[PDB]
């Protein structure tokens, strides 16, 4: 933000909502960052905010400047010489197993995983759940009902909730945004936690500037955030704020 | 102007649907939507006194016998991007080229830090991906700045074909438009919701996910 | 056997004394120099062996050390750093 008020010099002033999180139509009605913006009781809205087709009816979103996703983190005489001839040969048998093994020492599916289409239902109980109110609890109920079902006794309040309960053992998986669940993972006590695979994303969008419907600076807005992927400042920003300690 | 954007602007073309590179002189002479890839810029590179004796010397033949194990378990045991020094200063040896009139040419070109390698490129710059790739299977090039996905699909087509470390520029490919018309609103939406679904893992199964 | 696998100076004698050992050795520097201002006032027989072996430039050095006809190049302390990285 200080970045962008710079070439385009307009003025501004911060302030915290108080009501909702995020945002939530509830009876057609919108809160939180977006709900303001609707209201126009604000001209901007700057966070963490998940581009998805709902959002962008009520709203305009400039161009994404970080990629994320949805996620799931878990808790990591000739017969005499011939005879000879034999043992040498088993020496060397033995040499190359020798060699051979000081060389070797010295060298789930996924969402739609079977645990997770039939939670509950295989011999050990699993558990999984997620932060109610949220874009990412949106999406789940709106691909697959059975499965936003069985997480309503698994609902979370917070990122540091769920990663204590993960490592108190009483939550096996943590579903949450990308983005963030990355950089708790490299800076959590140890490396005890961990996403699934390499990483993975499910449904690949950006995050996005809330802004006023039908602005006139959306033409500039956006036009600032593509030159600071070609000047490349975001690699200076990101390593200061989104680095990591484990690998 | 030239290429897809001059035959666009000519009014020949309506609607350029490609692996668009978004830069900042396509977005003031044309429009674009959500970008429907992830990716970045790498490199393609190729790829009774004698028994005291006797008791003495089966000794040494056992001490022998074990240092040449230790030997022998010895002998048998015991570029990296642009940041490469070689390609800072290249030379007739080292030979990195790009697509001639492509917008990595352009990319470099707007960095003048890079000028020498902007002087290098200039004298093997190739018309098409297809020729650089047969060049250097050929042992005729040393690099090739290119995408990420598609010199992929070539190291699993060609297990010969082996990438570098580096993963810059994180940009995207989109859909080129016309100026602003109604085919932009609803394109755009249609883009997200194709993302937003399996729809997209379903093209990688058809033709990014799968290996040679 | 596991851990045994995973394991002078300007005031040299073959320097104060020059071709004086079995092996002739060679060494010299560039003239007109600081350095060599520095040589003669302080070692003059050191100095006068040397004025067979004078270089002209950086590079001549080098190769000439790289093809054998020269053991050991003198010459200031900052540049050869940056040429021997
Ligand atoms: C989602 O929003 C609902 C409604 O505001 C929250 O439910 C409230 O939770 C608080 C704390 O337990 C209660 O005091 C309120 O009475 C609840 N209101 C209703 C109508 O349910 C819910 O906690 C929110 N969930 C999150 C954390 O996103
Ligand atoms: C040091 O300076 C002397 C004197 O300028 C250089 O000797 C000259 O060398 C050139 C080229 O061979 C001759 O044309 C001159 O006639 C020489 N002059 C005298 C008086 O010797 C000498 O080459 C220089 N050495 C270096 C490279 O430092």
């Amino acid at each position: 933000l200080k970045k962008i008020s710079k070439s385009v010099k307009f003025t501004y002033d911060l302030y915290l909502v108080t009501n909702g999180k995020h945002g939530k139509k509830i009876n057609g009605t919108w809160n939180g960052m977006i709900g303001e913006v609707v209201m126009k009781r604000a001209y901007m809205a700057v966070g963490s905010l998940t581009i998805n087709e709902e959002r962008s009816e009520v709203v305009d979103f400039s161009v994404p400047f970080i990629e994320t996703g949805i996620s799931v983190m878990v808790s990591r005489t000739t017969s005499k010489i011939m005879v000879s001839v034999w043992a040498f040969f088993a020496v060397i048998f033995l040499a190359s197993y020798t060699a051979n093994l000081a060389a070797f020492m010295i060298q789930v599916s996924g969402l739609s995983d079977k645990k997770f289409q039939r939670p509950n239902d295989f011999s050990p109980p699993f558990r999984f759940g997620t932060v109610p109110n949220g874009s990412t609890e949106r999406n789940i109920r709106n691909n697959y009902a059975e499965m936003h079902a069985y997480m309503g006794k698994f609902n979370q309040r917070g990122v540091d909730d769920a990663l204590l309960s993960l490592k108190t053992g009483k939550l096996d998986a943590f579903i949450y945004d990308a983005a963030v669940l990355n950089y708790m993972a490299g800076r959590d006590e140890g490396c005890k936690l961990v996403t699934i695979g390499s990483g993975k994303v499910f449904a690949s969008t950006g995050y996005g500037i809330a802004i006023q419907k039908d602005s006139g600076w959306k033409r500039q807005v956006d036009l600032a955030i593509l030159q600071l992927f070609g000047d490349g400042e975001m690699e200076e920003l990101e390593a200061l704020w989104l680095t990591g300690i484990c690998h | 102007w030239n290429g897809m954007m001059g035959e666009l602007l000519s009014g020949q073309a309506d609607m350029i649907v490609a692996p668009l590179t978004i830069n900042n002189e396509r977005a003031q002479y044309i429009e674009f939507s959500k970008p429907f890839k992830y990716q970045g810029l790498t490199i393609l590179v190729k790829k009774f006194s004698a028994r005291i004796l006797g008791m003495v010397w089966a000794g040494f033949a056992m001490i022998i016998v074990a240092s040449y194990t230790a030997n022998l378990a010895a002998f048998l045991v015991l570029i990296t991007g642009i940041n490469d020094p070689r390609l800072r200063n290249p030379s007739d040896k080292f030979i990195y080229a790009t697509v001639k009139q492509s917008s990595v040419d352009i990319y470099f070109r707007r960095q003048v830090e890079l000028s020498t390698m902007y002087r290098h490129m200039e004298k093997h710059n190739y018309e098409s991906a297809a020729e650089a790739i047969q060049a250097v299977r050929d042992n005729k090039l040393h690099a090739f700045i290119w995408d990420s996905a598609v010199l992929e699909f070539e190291a699993s087509q060609k297990c010969d074909l082996v990438t570098t470390g580096e993963l810059f520029f994180r940009s995207g490919f989109g859909i080129g438009m016309r100026k602003d018309s109604p085919w932009k609103q609803n394109v755009s939406l249609s883009i997200l919701k194709s993302h937003e679904n399996g729809f997209m893992e379903d093209l990688d199964k058809t033709w990014v996910r799968y290996q040679e």
